[PDB]
RNA sequence: AACCUGGUUGAUCCUGCCAGUAGUCAUAUGCUUGUCUUAAAGAUUAAGCCAUGCAUGUCUAAGUAUAAGCUUUUAUACGGCUAAACUGCGAAUGGCUCAUUAAAACAGUUAUAGUUUAUUUGAUGGUCUACAUGGAUAACCGUGGUAAUUCUAUGGCU
RNA sequence: GAUUCAUAGUAACCGAACGGAUCGCGCUGCGACGGAUCAUUCAAGUUUCUGACCUAUCAGCUUUCGACGGUACUGUAAUGGACUACCGUGGCAGUGACGGGUAACGGGGAAUUAGGGUUCGAUUCCGGAGAGGGAGCCUGAGAAACGGCUACCACAUCUAAGGAAGGCAGCAGGCGCGCAAAUUACCCAAUCCUGAUUCAGGGAGGUAGUGACAAGAAAUAACAACCUGGAGUGAUUGGAUGAUAGGAAUCCAAACCCCUUUCAGAGUAACAAUUGGAGGGCAAGUCUGGUGCCAGCAG
RNA sequence: AAUUCUAGCAUCCUUCUGGACUUUUACUUUGAGAAAAUUAGAGUGUUUCAAGCAGGCUUGUCGCCUUGAAUACUCAGCAUGGAAUAAUAAGA
């Protein structure tokens, strides 16, 4: 009845059990500090939208007015998102993307890359416990993905102990208790 | 803790005898802003006569806190503001006391009984 | 079935109003001078274009002041179909709005001068003899002007006076006369008329040429003569009905938003 | 991701199915369940059957006021405000369901020189006691009938 | 594009239709209502062409009682075998007529990871049909109406036994069918609609409750110092956010949730993650007890 | 200069001032008209995201961006440029 669209962000692979596949996915969990195999398949699916878009465009012709429009819009996203570097703007380059390029751009890594978090796991806990101001307002969610002008901007939230606020609750219990 | 006011989307509306605009407000430290405190500050900004001309609604604090934004609507006179504005918006402010009506189910049960009696029907009013 | 439908639904509304999907199950339903899908009701001007009203309630509170007029006449109904080339006049503010088609294919109230807001154009649907052997035009608006010139034929516009009833300035329908499109794919585009094909049976079509030398076609029902070969009786909206390209409309828009 | 593994033989290469695997923004069902956002839900079989309550009514300066109604202003036809009732308009929209139905319906595409159209918008029109024609009907008052209903009769006004 | 069209003219016809016996604010303005013809608009009725699932263990259908056509009525809002008189003998079919089946309303669409396809579409929009089964009809611009009426049939209510009234495939709710589906809740505030209408009404519609049908995000820990040494372990102590419970303001038609900020709020972080497997296919133990072609597993 | 399209000249119509003739279609090209929702898709930090169609600048007050909400998609039917291919017609 209600006019609300909805979609599925991921889908499971055809083979359940392959030692080639399970090993290479487990590295991506171990590097970037992920909860479960759905978080990989999300990005697996998200790439294949962008990849199948370029695969459709690249078959045609460089002077065709569909490709010059829809290509330049797609390349703007990859430059904005910090996914493809700006030195190469060819549509061909989008194909040479991998899942490691997307997973380095999410906020788990860009905290750690920043280095405030120290360790991949710690960085996820800092995000979820209401620290880390991205731009103007604070962000609670690991799978954010940063737009490259915004990346310098990540900093501890004004509120909170790292930030310069009330020291949570447990430090007060020690301080008032003593 | 105080707050910083800064309006947006202003539209002077002489047909309706009122000015409409989104407020935007910045409040580091403080948790939210009450409308009784906001209507005092927006009065002295806009150089108004009477608080009762002004009426204010919406106000979501954004995610994180510090920032918030809402709607507002400065009339001229309170008597013009009482006419054109619906009563529920005024009531939160408290300019006008709430009107105690009877229930919707109770009112419906009168008129179906009122169908059955022709002639003088007004004995059904006291009977219900 | 069984009679005329009193409701219209959102989504089943016209797209060129640009009523949203949420925030209502139904949409306002406009019968008046103009058709349902070749008009826009007076509510969605006030709330969803001009931004005077917030709600459907507030439009009743505006219109029952008797502040809104159209064609120097007060229309009290909130769901009155105000269509192509109608003047709107509000006395408070002292500003007037002639409704034209935007280049994208939308209604927009184009603001105009006080002396210009007297007159308006009406393209004649046909010409026909009434009783006592008197001649009579009929318009797209559904007016019926009577005692014209013998000059005036079908498919051409006449400047009405409005302050008085009578006609003032004719126009002819020929090659080298300015012409806006009112419907179909090429709506909101204005160009000189190159040529028309006859096709003796049904549906005459006209090829015509934009001021940047783009050539495009429409049926004669959609075509609406403004004025002479270059120049125009009326004031035009933003872009003057060029309709620049898809990549151009991208480039101009994102260049704007960076400020 | 334009994908393939197990099973006929002492063993091999085939045809060939069976089984495995994955999806459903498809139902049902088992065990488990901390949080917030959005949200399908008596379709499948019984278009089977229904207690009770509710879902269609409506008044403006502008059709008709002698409530034996109200209200302070005090009006020789009529101060306003209004129950009730007559008149007008609506009730043919909306909502629900899928049993019918296979060039039927429906879809896109014509035609109406083969026609009706409340309303809206714009036109038109002296040509047939004229300082004003007629008599009944509610509500209301008096009064009954019937076990019982949105049953209503006789009598008197306008 | 095209007429016997518009329109004018001539000769008469009928009453069965218009040419205002109406109302408010203020020699004179404004608009409320009524009604005729002509456009106009919201429509509706017919109508051209093309398009569909299975079935030939359905091959010949249609007709004197309209089947195909012709003339002249009649009837309709108008065109028509739509209907009636006479007259002709046609029309459709192997490119599937006629008949049967559908666990068949049609389409816009949905699922399905090359391309081509296959299956689904009761269900948000647009048509269509129906209000237990059939049929008939009044009023009106419009209905063969069912929250209108008349009748039969099938169910069923009250009766003082003469009679009277009923139609939830509207919203809740109940019985019954089943593998299979929610509250007899609050309000017109939003969205629109009807009316004599700025004001009244609306189970249309919206808000809440039930809700692992479904879609999205992501807790169940992190970091230190103090054995394996070529970064991982080790309940060894150690100090550093919401689940929850109650305020504040905000939201709301009135509650409620979200988002803010608040006093309390974890050390086997007892605030304890389960569901299926471990011969092969299929990722993962020639482990240890019990059972002995038994019980059972096993797609 | 490649790649498009087009006028002439090797004997190439004309009735006029764009259409009539070239047998007829299919085919292909461009164009008309065809509701939205859904689908792909332009733009935009709903905190991310599924979504949604919003927003964004700013001590200025007839606020501005003469604000955005693009566009595609929708056999048979109507129209049109064209030299092949294939039907089809014919045979002053």
């Amino acid at each position: 009845k209600s006019y609300r669209t909805y979609s599925k962000t991921a889908r499971s692979p055809k083979r359940p059990f392959e030692k080639e596949r399970l090993d290479q996915e487990m590295k991506l969990l171990g590097e970037y500090g992920l909860k479960n195999k759905r978080e990989v398949w999300r990005v697996q699916y998200a790439l294949a939208k962008i990849r199948s878009a370029a695969r459709e465009l690249l078959t045609l012709e460089e002077k065709d007015p569909r490709r010059v429009f829809q290509g330049t819009a797609l390349l703007r996203r990859m430059v904005r998102l910090g996914l493809l570097g700006e030195s190469e703007q060819k549509l061909d380059y989008v194909l040479g993307l991998t899942v490691a390029k997307f997973l380095e751009r999410r906020l788990q890594t860009k905290v750690f890359k920043l280095g405030l978090a120290k360790s991949i796991h710690h960085a996820r806990v800092l995000i979820r416990q209401r620290h880390i101001r991205v731009g103007k307002h604070i962000v609670d969610i690991p799978s954010f993905m940063v737009r490259v002008d915004s990346e310098k901007h990540v900093d501890y939230a004004i509120t909170s102990p790292f930030g310069g606020g009330r020291p949570g609750r447990v430090k007060r219990r020690s301080l008032k208790g003593g | 803790g105080a707050f910083s006011l800064r309006f947006r989307k202003l539209k002077t509306n002489p047909l309706l005898q009122r000015k409409q605009f989104g407020v935007d407000i910045l409040h580091p430290s403080r948790g939210s802003v009450s409308k009784k405190e906001l209507v005092e500050k927006i009065a002295k900004q806009f150089r108004v006569s009477d608080s009762q001309s002004i009426v204010v609604f919406g106000l979501k604090t954004a995610f994180g806190g510090g920032r918030s934004s809402g709607f507002a609507m400065i009339y001229d006179n309170p008597n013009a503001a009482k006419k054109f504005e619906n009563r529920f918006r005024l009531v939160r402010l408290g300019y006008v006391e709430a009107k105690p009506t009877k229930g919707r189910r109770a009112y419906k049960e009168l008129k179906n009984r009122r169908k059955k009696v022709r002639g003088k029907e007004k004995a059904k009013c006291s009977g219900a | 079935a069984r009679g005329p439908r009193k409701h219209l639904k959102r989504i089943a509304a016209p797209h060129h109003w640009m009523l949203d999907k949420l925030t209502g199950h139904y949409a306002p339903r406009p019968p008046g001078p103009h058709k349902l899908r070749e008009s826009a009701p007076l509510v969605v001007l006030l709330r969803n274009r001009l931004r005077y009203a917030l709600t459907y309630r507030e439009v009743m509170m505006i219109v029952m002041q008797r502040l809104i007029k159209v064609d120097n006449k007060v229309r009290t109904d909130q769901c009155y179909p105000a269509g192509f080339m109608d003047v709107i006049s509000i006395e408070k503010t002292k500003e007037n709005f002639r409704m034209l088609f935007d280049t994208k294919g939308r209604f927009v109230p184009h603001p105009i001068r006080e002396e210009e807001a007297s007159y308006k154009l009406c393209r004649v649907k046909k010409v026909v003899v009434g009783p006592k052997g008197v001649p009579a035009l009929i318009t797209h608006d559904g007016r019926t002007m009577r005692y014209p010139h013998p000059s005036i034929k079908a498919h051409d516009c006449i400047r009405l006076d409005l302050n008085t009833g009578k006609i003032v300035d004719t126009l002819k329908f020929e090659a080298g006369n300015m012409a806006m499109v009112t419907g179909g794919h090429n709506v909101g585009r204005v160009g000189v008329i190159v040529h028309r094909e006859r096709h003796l049976g049904g549906f005459d079509i006209i090829h015509l040429r934009d001021a940047k030398n783009n050539e495009f076609a429409t049926r004669i029902s959609n075509v609406f003569v403004i004025g002479k070969g270059e120049k125009a009786w009326i004031s035009l909206p933003k872009e003057k009905g060029i309709r620049l390209s898809i990549m151009e409309n991208r480039q101009v828009l994102l260049k704007k938003q960076q400020m």
